[PDB]
Parts: C-alpha cells; structure tokens; sequence
C-alpha cells in the first residue's frame, strides 16, 4: 500500500527485514542449525539492504576519486568484493586483490594477522598508502573498535554507510 | 654383506606363510629396500650412488603399490552422502572425493608424490622484517605487496628482492610437498602476513553447523565462500609479471594451473606429473561444482579451462616430456600401477625374457610383486607368469648360491616338485 520509493516504504521496509520471522523452507539436520540459518539469511538481506541505500552516495564518490585504491576501498564499501578484487588486479595491485577475497569470511587467522600487520606499521612503518591501511583495517574485524580507526570516516561517510 | 638383500625380501614370504595383511609383505618390502637404499648411500663407491637410487626408487614403488592397493581393494562400500543445495560448496568437494573412486586415486597418487618430494633446508639469516632494506632506503610510500607494482619495480631495494626470492623459493618447494602447515608457519614468522593470508584460500567453505556431517571434524566455520572468486584472482595475480617466478609458480599451483617456464623447466617426472595431476584434480571440482549450481556466476571473472585430462594423458605426455625418467624401469611400473595396467607388464616384461636381464632389480622385483598380487588377489597374474618368473629368480637364487631359502619360493605351483 505503499510507494518503493517513498521514505516510508524504507521504514516498513527496513522494519520488516529486522523483525518479521524470516522462513527457511528447507529441512535441517537440528534446530541449531536452522537458527544459524535463519541468522545468515536475515543478515544477507540486511546488508543486501543497506547496500541499497548508500549505493549512490558511495557510486558519486567512485565517479570523483583520482585514486585506484581508494576506489577498490569504495568498492568494498559496496559490500562489492568481486569488483574491488578485479581493480586490484586491474590496477596491478595484485596481492591486496588476493586479500580482498577473504572480506566476509570471518577467518580468525586473516583478523589477527591484518591487525599485527597495521601495529608493526603504526610502529616504524615509515610509510603506508592511506587506502591500503584501510582495508587492512576491514580485514582486521573491528574497522573503529581499533588502532588505526576508521572513525574519522564519521565525517566523510553516511552514518548507515559505516555501519 | 650386502649381498644379503635376497635374504630380506625372502625373510618377508616367509613370515607371511607362516603365520596362518598380506600388504604387511609389501610394506615390508618398501621398509627393505629403503633399508638397502641406505646401506648403498652412506659410505660408497661412486658406482653406489646409482644403485642406491634405484633402492630408494624401488622403495617408492612398494609405497605406491601399498597406498593404492589398499584404496583399491580394501574396498568395502561405506555410506553415501546426501547433500542439499543449501550445503556448502566444502561438502560437495568431500562427496565429489568420496563417490568418485577414479579421482581419488588421483589424490592418492599426488599424497605420494609429495611424500616424496626434496625440500631446501630452511633458509637462515632472515631478516627481523619484510622489505626492510627498501624502507630503510626510503622510497616505500606504502609497505604492501602490491605497491612496486602499482608503480615501477625500480622501488625495491636489490637486495630485498633477492630475500623475496629465498622466501618464495622455500614457499613453493614447500607446497609441492603438502607441507601446507609449514608454509603457513613460515610466512607468518618471516613477516609475510599478506602472503600466509594468501595460502588460507586453499580450503573451500564450510560451516560445521549447516553442514552437519562435518560437525564432528570441526567446531567452527572456516574457508572461503566465494572460492571460483579467489581461484581466478589468483590465477590472475599468477600471470601478473613483476613478481618473483617462484611466487608466480606458487599461485599457479594454486589456481590448478601450470607454473611458468622459468621455474618449470627444472621439474622432473615426478614433479611435472604432479602439476598436471593437479591441474585435473582442481578442473573436476570446479566442473563438479559447476554441474550442482554451487558457483554463482558473478565468480567467474575469468576463463580457466574447464577439460580435465585422463591420467593415461597426462602420463603420455609427462613422458614424452621427461623420456628419460620415464624408460626408467621401476618407473614404467609406478606408472603401470597408476594405470592398473599392472598384470598387463608382467605378462609383458615376462616375454622379454623369451634388456631385462641386463638390471638386476627388475627380475627380483617383478617377481615379487606378482607373488604379492596372487596373494591379495587370487587370480591376479598368470599361472604360468608366475611359474616362469620364479623359475627364473630361483636360477638365480642358485647362481648366488643361496639354495637354504628356496622352498619358500616354491610354494605356488605343484611344478615345485621338480625341485
């Protein structure tokens, strides 16, 4: 009963994908299971969502970088993996792109090496390009929670965005 | 005392017939010729060098013998695995390596060819830390992999390449002996972080909680989900130049490819025939997973191919490629048993005695292998194989003058009688 493209429709929306069950047609082994389901389907839509919403401020801010990097970086503001690995390859930035493919595994492993690997630069570290150091810091799990904080984004970036 | 040998494999037969498992012989028969290859190896004539690497070949062979034959015929049928489509990609891998009995010996193949693999040993005075000499110099304005090749290699210090070239050298000998744990190890230790991150793509996606029949082997999630993704990137960042050749060669192996000249032409039989059985392994996967909708197309950025070789194929060409190695003749037996056509070259290798004589190994071995093959599998070779063989090893046996273990021998014909 409404317009998709009414502020409204957002709220109903946007509502609807937080607090409405979600159903999960196929059978599971035990219920456990089913709720982590039901947890990675409703966390898809969301993200899935947001992307919705921040897609043009963040396509407006690709359209004026004059930076690679930072483009790559935007593009994983996408929630765009895929593309922010092939502008690495592209831009023959080839062992971030391999990196890149880890975003949204949550591996551990990949969270605690990235994080060791921005304290060894925020302690010597003569130099490191300031897009790289950020996805770094995606890599890391906790992009504000953190030592080499995203949080001045607050000022650049929609607050949906960041979230 | 070498000249005991004989004795060794003769002792094996007879534990086997008197304890009434029987590819105890043939792990015993493995054990024994290593043990030989050691005697010839340590102090020796430089004439030794050359027998004590056909011991240590003949050892590789019992081994291959063993792994396969156990997979072959110790068969007996386990349950299948129902998967859903909502199951992960992990899943589909394992019940692609469980039904498919072809490809897992593809498997069981490469597991022994890496068991068998050299390796540098590790390399010392690393450096406190990565590109170190280049930082030092000034000149890095980011300290990540990919920032000389975002612009000009004419940044990193001379000297910093040479170390990335002993580092990735040692990676890759590393990963063509499945020491995957070791090459992990290594790269986080020797401050290649991004590197170590690198080789965690190897493993496909699973979720112990979705897919259930894996929450015993594991507690928590782990691989990489969108992993036709990681593969091209890689192959991708393979045949970006600018790199290191053994890091190139690395992703290569990665990607299932086939690693580049300047590192490939130093590979041998095993190491060549390896790559390629790899490069089948990886491209059945990817078709596998492809035939169950559990690749979304997004990931496929790039064209890999997609026709997977026969192992009879690649062993062609391998040889052709190595001819050599590949006349050698324990090796045509390694490969006659990668083929099963095994009873084929006994049969075979028997009418050559009708330049098998000239090599003292062969005529022992063959023997020894069909004795093996009757005893797992009754029927196996041809009674009159059998009969001509040790026939002719026993002559032999008398032209050692070792006729005290001869009866041993005899026990598989009621021509024995003429003894």
């Amino acid at each position: 009963y409404m317009e998709k493209t009414s502020s409204d429709y957002n709220l109903w929306k946007l509502s609807s994908i937080l607090f409405d069950p979600v159903s999960y047609p196929y059978k599971t082994d035990n219920d456990q299971v089913k709720m982590a389901l039901l947890k990675k389907e409703r966390h898809c839509r969301l993200t899935s969502w947001i992307v919705s919403q921040i897609g043009p401020e963040i396509e407006e801010k690709i359209r004026n970088s004059s930076n690679e990097i930072e483009q790559i970086f935007l593009y994983l503001l996408l929630n765009d993996v895929v593309r922010a690995s092939k502008l690495a390859i592209e831009s023959k930035n080839g062992h971030l792109s391999v990196l890149i493919s880890y975003l949204g595994s949550n591996d551990p492993r990949i969270r605690d090496l990235a994080e060791l690997q921005l304290q060894k630069w925020s302690t010597g570290g003569c130099s490191i390009d300031k897009n790289i150091s950020k996805i770094y810091k995606l890599l890391s799990g906790s992009p504000f929670e953190g030592l080499f904080s995203l949080k001045e984004l607050e000022s650049e970036f929609s607050w949906l965005c960041l979230l | 005392y070498q000249t005991e040998r004989f004795t060794k494999f003769s002792d094996t037969l007879k534990e086997f017939k008197i304890e009434q498992d029987p590819f105890n012989i043939i792990r015993e028969f493995r054990s024994a010729a290593g043990q030989l290859a050691l005697d010839l190896a340590n102090s020796g004539d430089e004439s030794n060098v050359i027998s004590s690497k056909d011991w240590e070949l003949e050892a590789r062979f019992w081994h291959l013998v063993e792994l396969l034959l156990v997979f072959r015929n110790a068969d007996l049928d386990l349950d299948e695995m129902e998967l859903h489509p909502y199951n992960s990609r992990g899943l589909f891998e394992k019940k692609l390596m469980q039904d498919n009995k072809q490809l897992y010996q593809i498997w069981i193949v490469m597991v022994w060819l890496k068991e068998n693999t050299y390796v540098m040993e590790r390399p010392k005075n690393v450096p406190t830390s990565k590109w170190l000499n280049s930082i030092t110099s000034g000149g890095l304005k980011s300290c990540d992999l990919d920032f000389p090749l975002r612009e000009n290699t004419n940044v990193l210090d001379v000297k910093d390449k040479e170390e990335d070239h002993i580092f990735f050298k040692y990676i890759y000998e590393l990963i063509l002996a499945g020491a995957i744990d070791e090459a992990l190890e290594e790269a986080k230790l020797s401050d290649n972080i991004s590197i170590c991150m690198i080789l965690c793509g190897i493993q496909e996606y699973l979720n112990p909680v979705i897919d259930t029949q894996i929450a015993n082997e594991f507690n928590t999630q782990q691989g990489i989900k969108k992993h036709s993704l990681w593969r091209r990137t890689v192959y991708s960042l393979s045949q970006q130049a600018g790199l290191d050749p053994y890091e190139r060669a690395i992703y290569s192996y990665l990607s299932g490819a086939i690693p580049n000249q300047e590192v490939l032409q130093y590979s041998d039989w095993e190491s060549d025939l390896h790559i390629h059985l790899n490069q089948i392994l990886q491209t059945e996967i990817e078709n596998y997973l492809l035939e169950n909708n559990q690749v979304g197309t997004d990931e496929l950025i790039l064209p890999l191919p997609s026709h997977a070789l026969t192992v009879q194929e690649v062993l062609n060409r391998v040889a052709s490629r190595h001819p050599s190695e590949s006349e050698h003749p324990i090796r045509v037996l390694m490969a006659s048993v990668i083929l099963d056509s095994l009873p084929s070259v006994i049969h075979s290798s028997v009418e050559m005695l009708l330049d098998i004589i000239d090599k003292p190994y062969l005529l022992r071995i063959v023997t020894h292998l069909a004795i093996c093959l009757d005893i797992i599998n009754p029927g196996s070779v041809e009674e009159v194989d059998k009969s001509k063989l040790i026939t002719t090893y026993i002559s032999l046996l008398k032209l050692q003058g070792l006729y005290e273990n001869i009866p041993i021998y005899a026990t598989f014909l009621n021509e024995s009688d003429c003894l």
